[PDB]
């Protein structure tokens, strides 16, 4: 089976820039996709392909793959921004075929 | 304007049944395939099973493979899973979302429903 | 000849499941490029389409629901095998050019497939496998695998079907089961769809085409800075428009012609008009006309 990681935590002061690495082997030669969710809510697609937004995600949110590793950047954090975000990938393996990462929450300092 | 909006039952015994259904309204929903996600309470997001815009070539996840049954149907713009044979692992919020292709990125999920 | 990209009908040539080209293949117009349809006007590729130009293309007759699309509506090169479709494609020899992800066609049963690879692979010079793609950028569209051109049609060809002298296999079909020793060869066959039938394929193509003074025969546009505009908005003889037109002898014969205060011209589009195919004999309206290379087996007597 294909297994995504991602980091718990993640800390950032707003103003400041948040980062949240998606880790799969080989995940370079994946389209890596990128939802946030907040409590009480549904997941909210803020990226696709790899590095593209759909209508509505500001031009905060930047989306990046190379080799072992897929980062989202979100520049200008916002305490807003306080939220689970999830990667995802395709994968015709192992019976999931849809592969989630673990989850990372992104909690904003100064507040 | 696409909302993805959900009903169903979600508080049973073990070994029992349930039905969540997930109605369409703004797009065709005729042309877009249809995956079920699950979500523990806490834990992160389970993909389970997707079925295809005509009906034919359903796929599921070894996890719920051979209890849940996943059917839509595109006159009355719906997307139905059944859930059988249940149990406390099964005990979470679950989601419709809409792919658009086999390949593709899950654009707007339902509002979720407890299990 | 200078009215290529001004497409009858919608002028879609995306595939459903690819979306991120609808700002230039949603619709075709003069300008911008599309790789769903730039690809059919090679000269010497895809004669039959290039003969019919102005007769609408596969994705394009699905777009103006002529051609229904299939169940799974792309087959998968890397799943347990992804059967629904190969058993199709394996019988027809096609030569896919790099950066594709997709390839349409018609299959047997009168819709729209196509194969299709998981994101960033591509398909191989045989549009058989899947591999991860050796550049850095795909293809945003399908690669259509057949000469091909459809129209609008409610004739009724349920009572249709295939029959070729002396053929025991063409493609999938199988006409009948031969004892004698067999000549196999890929071959390119003709073949077309109509309203209640499969694909029928044939031994000669006779076609003939009645030309009328109906929308989808005329060509509109506006202010090289061409851009398409919809026909609906001139007003004919008699009646009401939003617009102003001037058109050829052709056009103003049926819509008001003003010369001064006209916002586009239009022309009539050539070789446009109800287009019937000879099957066995009879006459009739298909949807699609087209040629496709299969495997054909042939009798020895």
């Amino acid at each position: 089976s294909y297994e995504l990681t991602q980091p718990p935590s993640v800390s950032v002061a707003p103003g400041k820039t948040a980062r949240i690495t998606c880790g799969g082997n080989n995940i370079g030669s994946k389209s890596v996709h990128w939802y946030q969710q907040k409590p009480g809510q549904a997941p909210v697609l803020v990226v696709y392909d790899d590095s593209d937004r759909p209508s509505g995600i500001p031009e905060r949110f930047s989306g990046s793959n190379s080799g072992n590793t897929a980062t989202l950047t979100i520049s200008r954090v916002e305490a807003g921004d306080e939220a689970d975000y999830y990667c995802q990938v395709w994968d015709s393996s192992s019976d999931h075929l849809y592969v989630f990462g673990t989850g990372t929450k992104v909690t904003v300092l100064g507040q | 304007q696409v909302q993805l909006v959900q009903s169903g039952g979600g508080l049973v015994k073990p070994g029992g049944s349930l039905r969540l259904s997930c109605a369409a309204s703004g797009f065709t929903f005729s042309d877009y395939y249809m995956s079920w996600i699950r979500q523990a309470p806490g834990k992160g997001l389970e993909w389970v099973s997707y079925i295809s815009p005509g009906g034919s070539t359903i796929y599921y996840a070894d996890s719920v493979k051979g209890r849940f049954t996943i059917s839509r149907d595109n006159a009355k713009n719906s997307l139905y899973l059944q859930m059988n044979s249940l149990r406390a692992e099964d005990t979470a919020v679950y989601y419709c979302a809409s792919s658009a292709d086999v390949y593709n990125w899950f654009d707007p999920w339902g509002q979720g429903t407890l299990v | 000849d200078p009215h290529l990209r001004n497409r009858p009908g919608k002028g879609h040539n995306y595939i459903d499941g690819m979306t991120q080209e609808d700002a230039t293949c949603k619709p075709v117009t003069y300008a911008g490029a599309c790789s769903s349809f730039d690809v059919l006007l090679e000269k010497g590729k895809f004669p039959l389409f290039q003969s019919y130009a102005h007769h609408r293309t596969l994705l394009e007759a699905v777009h103006d629901t002529i051609i229904a699309k299939a169940d799974p509506p792309s087959c998968d090169l890397q799943s347990a095998h992804g059967n629904p479709c190969m058993k199709e494609k394996l019988v027809m020899k096609t030569h896919c050019p790099n950066d594709y992800q997709s390839a349409h066609y018609l299959n047997n049963d009168g819709k729209m497939a196509s194969v299709k690879c998981p994101p960033k692979y591509e398909l191989t010079e045989d549009c058989n496998f899947c591999r991860q793609m050796t550049g850095a950028s795909l293809k945003k569209g399908s690669y259509p695998l057949q000469d091909l051109f459809c129209q609008s049609s409610e004739d009724d060809g349920s009572k249709l079907k295939t029959k070729m002298k002396g053929v025991c296999e063409v493609g999938v079909q199988a006409l009948k089961k031969c004892d004698g020793q067999l000549s196999t060869a890929h071959e390119v066959v003709p073949f077309a769809v109509f309203k209640n039938s499969k694909k029928v394929y044939l031994d000669k193509l006779d076609l003939k085409t009645e030309e009328n003074l109906l929308p989808d025969s005329f060509v509109c546009f506006e202010h090289r800075e061409l851009k398409s505009f919809d026909i609906s908005q001139c007003p004919k003889i008699g009646g009401h428009g939003s617009k102003k037109c001037t058109g050829d002898a052709a056009f103003c014969s049926a819509y008001e012609c003003t010369a001064q205060y006209a916002n586009a011209y239009c022309s009539h589009a050539n070789g446009s008009g109800i287009v019937q195919i000879q099957v066995s004999g009879v006459w009739k309206k298909p949807l699609c006309v087209g040629y496709e290379r299969v495997v054909v087996k042939r009798e020895l007597s």
